[PDB]
RNA sequence: AUUGGGCGUAAAGCAAGCGCAGGCGGAUUGAAAAGUCUGGUGUUAAAGGCAGCUGCUUAACAGUUGUAUGCAUUGGAAAC
RNA sequence: CAGCUAGUUGGUGGGGUAACGGCCUACCAAGGCAAUGACGUGUAGCUAUGCUGAGAAGUAGAAUAGCCACAAUGGGACUG
């Protein structure tokens, strides 16, 4: 639970006679062995801001499970129209990625992973598509279940 | 240039003790602030990562003694072999000569046991170098040339040293042995090697 | 497209042009014809010296100069510093780099080059502009 | 048995038989119908062998004019087919060749792909063993 | 006897001119970097020696030789029947 | 003819020939048909170790070795093993 | 954008139709075997690249050995 | 850049050439190449390789090496 933040961003709508800076934050927060939410929350100064998305990240987190430290198979992250690819990297490389894609991997603890951005490079798309690649990947042993080869083959 | 002007600016602003533990120990009222005029409150306000993996970077590479494209040349060949990255790299930093000197113990700094080996004072494995950038390897045998001992810098040193388990020596015949790698926690741990190494992605 | 397609038709790049392409036609006398090698830097004399205004977010007045190059070409040329030495067929040097401020004027003089004089009372990084180290 | 319901093919057999797999496993139904093939049929007892779908019985009629294969798929009690992703590489005007040392591995082994190198269907891993490459029907994972 | 051979099948077109035919070849093979297969043709050149007068739709085998002359290089080893 | 000559394959001031079957009518350090061997003549003590193996053939069928292949030639005992079978 | 892009409103489906050439094309049985796969042989200069090693006080560097790739030809296979 | 080519296409006799050959020669016929790009335009020594890239590969042909062409420019031939 490291509560890293990513990015800060000025956003503002406009009223009659002024305009309201409502500065927001995103944050991704991961107890690095499983354990990963993110939180996006609007507020007026940066403090409260902060507790909101943190409240908000770790209200509603997820677990995933570790295959000698990193991803075992291919997958592409597709989420609104922005794709990010997860390798399965040996295990000597280490981390190699982004600003949020190396914030997302670290909160979850892992190790050597191939990454690279396409498309887009907003940060919430691309936390939504790195979930979105993390989770909809299969374990090994859930599909050995589901097949009648489960016995190692 | 290889020489540095300050060096306990250079523990400050880092804030890691280029010597054990004497960089900031309240000599003449030592203090961790910032050089400069500016040292009243630069606390941390644009801690990114960049800004600490230079730091690490800058760390690493001061109380060795080196320079830019030196290091960047150790990275590549420690690059070239196989193995675990960090420790190696690590390894290869504490083959120096003049480290494994200083880890002897003969010299009170780094900076004087570079001299005295770069003046041809050291001779190793019964001979002589000029080249503070040798490569070590285990079970490699050290002497003090039996020669220009009569150095009042090089006795109190001589004495008082500390024999680390890694390297091994005999204090009156001034023989030395680079016998084991040095392990991750027997050196100072002030220095986050990992940000260091996956700094570079060079290659 | 389908691969039936792009086999009767093959891919084409995109043949991105020089930034600045007078730099780099070098043309010769004795039989004269244009060989175009790319040169990082030509000399040249200029023809008309003056200032013109910027666009619309700035609001000052640079001095500009209208200079021949070894060739044939004409380029408009922006002088760096405080001051210039612009001579009205002073022979000159010349530098690219663009200038947003001015429309048309794509280059520099590398100041402190054969007649252009650098800019003196210069301290501060004492490499454009062509001042030397001062005496300490 | 007198399935009483008109029946055509799509287009070759490797694209008829996937655009149906998926569509079913989208839509989570049982089972569909189409014209059968010996190709088809291979790949249809390939995949059975490796457990990846139920019944497949193909039928004729009162004679040997018309023969055609329906299949049931693997589920669960929870309803999740056991496919997940299906993709082709051998496509009409585009035959993909493979060699063997070059032979790809199907999301680290978890992927099925079929090779059919000069003896029909087979398993990636059993033609590494048998270490002969050739054309690659589709992935399946 | 190490001399080669090129067994390439081809088809007669027109041996308009006299006592010389013109054979036609298909060879297979894939475009370099799209890995497509096209076949293209090349014409070539077998003058007829008058064992047998090809028409069209003839279609025969053809091996190396010396440069007999100018565009004429090739000469029949083995005739296939018509169709 | 195929002349058994020098190669100045090296760093200035370090030759180290390998010793090469070329024709007479090629250039120094140029292309060749087989490979004999090197040289490092400067370190001493048998630092001259040779194939033995197409040498004998290129010498059987037509080869010219010089002065410093001569040399070579002398003690490592080809003589002894080529002029003899010659007859 | 072959691996590796799109064509409703952001650049991009011709105004539509008849259509030669070309591209692709139902099912079954046999043969041949061009492609396709694999076996042998020949060949693909050195240096250079990779890896090890040797020698330079050590890298810079010099040298050694091994290392791919493609093609021709030859034995088979016969899903497509 | 839509036609291009008349020793150009093919045969006959002779000469010639280290040798094959419209290479030339005397005779006969009009053929041949071409949308899978002929002919033309401009460009350029080719290759190993260098730089980059994970890769498919993009890119220059540095030192150097294999092959090619040249020797103020254009032709000719002896001798070898």
């Amino acid at each position: 639970f490291e509560e890293r933040i990513v990015k800060l961003k000025r956003i503002s709508k406009t009223t009659k006679g002024g305009r309201n800076m409502r500065f927001s934050v995103l944050v991704v927060v991961g107890n690095r062995k499983g354990k990963i939410g993110y939180g996006i929350a609007k507020a007026l100064e940066v403090p409260n801001a902060i507790k909101k998305a943190i409240k908000a990240a770790h209200n509603s987190l997820h677990t995933i499970e570790i295959h000698k430290g990193s991803i075992y198979h291919e997958v592409i992250g597709r989420s609104g129209a922005s794709r990010v690819l997860l390798k399965p990297a040996p295990q000597g490389t280490g981390i190699i990625a982004g600003g949020a894609i190396r914030a997302i991997i670290e909160l979850a603890g892992y190790s050597d992973i191939y990454t690279k951005n396409l498309g887009r490079n907003t940060p919430i798309n691309m936390i939504h598509a790195t979930m979105d690649g993390i989770l909809k990947q299969l374990s090994p042993r859930r599909v050995a279940i589901l097949r009648n080869k489960n016995l190692n083959e | 240039m290889k020489y540095t002007g300050s060096i306990f600016k250079r523990s400050r602003r880092l804030g890691f003790s280029l010597l054990e533990n004497n960089k900031e120990f309240s000599k003449g009222k030592k203090r961790k602030t910032i050089p400069g005029q500016h040292g009243n409150r630069f606390r941390s306000s644009t801690m990114s990562g960049y800004a600490q993996q230079l730091q690490e970077k800058q760390r690493m590479q001061y109380m060795y003694g080196i320079t830019d494209k030196q290091f960047r040349r150790l990275f590549r060949l420690v690059l070239k072999q196989r193995g675990n990255l960090a420790v190696n790299l690590f390894r290869v930093l504490e083959s120096r000569l003049d480290n494994i000197v200083y880890r002897m113990g003969f010299a009170p700094t780094r900076r004087s046991a570079r001299q005295l080996v770069n003046h041809g004072h050291v001779l190793l494995n019964d001979r002589t170098v000029d080249t503070p950038s040798i490569i070590l390897n285990p079970g490699d045998k050290v002497r003090l040339k039996a020669k220009t001992i009569k150095i009042p810098i090089v006795k109190a040193a001589s004495e008082s040293g500390v024999v680390s388990p890694f390297v091994e020596t005999n204090n009156k015949t001034f023989e030395g042995t680079y016998v084991r790698f040095p392990e991750r926690s027997e050196l100072p741990a002030g220095i986050n090697e990992s940000y260091v190494v996956e700094w570079y992605k060079r290659l | 497209a389908t691969i039936a397609q792009l086999i009767r038709k093959p891919r084409k790049k995109k043949k991105v042009k020089s930034k600045s392409p007078a730099l780099h036609y070098n043309l010769n006398l004795l039989n004269k014809k244009v060989t175009n090698v790319y040169s990082p830097l030509k000399r040249g004399v200029c023809t008309r010296v003056g200032t013109m205004t910027p666009k619309k977010p700035n609001s000052a007045l640079r001095k500009y100069a209208k200079v021949r190059l070894t060739n044939g070409f004409e380029v408009l040329t922006y002088i760096p510093g405080e001051g210039h030495n612009l001579q009205e067929h002073s022979v000159t040097l010349l530098r690219g780099g663009r200038v947003k401020d001015l429309p048309g004027v794509r280059y520099h003089i590398v100041r402190g080059t054969l007649d252009t004089v650098g800019v003196e009372k210069r301290r501060q990084q004492r490499s454009a502009y062509g001042a030397k180290k001062p005496k300490a | 048995i007198t399935t009483t319901k008109p029946i055509k093919a799509h287009f070759d057999p490797v694209a008829d038989l996937l655009t149906k797999i998926n569509n079913a496993r989208k839509a989570k139904l049982m089972t569909v119908t189409t014209i059968a093939s010996k190709l088809k049929i291979a790949i249809l007892e390939i995949l059975v062998k490796e457990g990846y779908l139920a019944n497949f019985q193909v039928l004729e009629n009162k004679s040997k004019t018309k023969r055609i294969v329906t299949f049931n798929l693997k589920y669960t009690q929870r309803r999740i087919p056991s496919i997940n992703g299906v993709k082709q590489i051998s496509k009409p005007g585009l035959r993909i060749y493979r060699p063997f040392e070059k032979l790809p591995l199907v999301l680290n082994g978890l992927g099925i792909a079929i090779i059919s190198t000069s003896d029909g269907v087979m398993t990636d891993k059993v033609a590494r063993l048998k270490k002969i490459g050739g054309e690659i029907l589709a992935y399946v994972w | 006897k190490r001399n080669q051979r090129k067994v390439l099948i081809g088809i007669v077109k027109s041996t308009k001119n006299a006592k010389t035919a013109t054979v036609q070849v298909e060879s297979r093979f894939k475009h370099p970097l799209y890995h497509k297969s096209v076949v293209r043709h090349k014409k070539y050149q077998a003058h007829n020696e008058g064992e047998v007068l090809a028409k069209d739709g003839d279609k025969v085998q053809i091996v190396e030789t010396r440069p007999l002359s100018a565009t004429k290089r090739f000469r029949i080893a083995k005739i296939i029947e018509r169709a | 003819m195929v002349k058994i000559r020098l190669m100045r394959m090296g760093r200035v001031h370090y030759p180290t020939y390998r010793i090469v079957a070329v024709d007479s009518r090629v250039k120094r350090d140029g292309k060749y048909i087989a490979l004999i061997g090197h040289l490092n003549p400067a370190l001493k003590e048998n630092k001259c170790k040779i194939d033995e193996a197409v040498a004998l053939e290129w010498l059987n069928k037509g080869a010219k070795p010089t002065d410093t292949v001569r040399s070579l030639f002398s003690q490592t005992g080809l003589w002894k093993k080529f002029v003899e079978s010659k007859k």
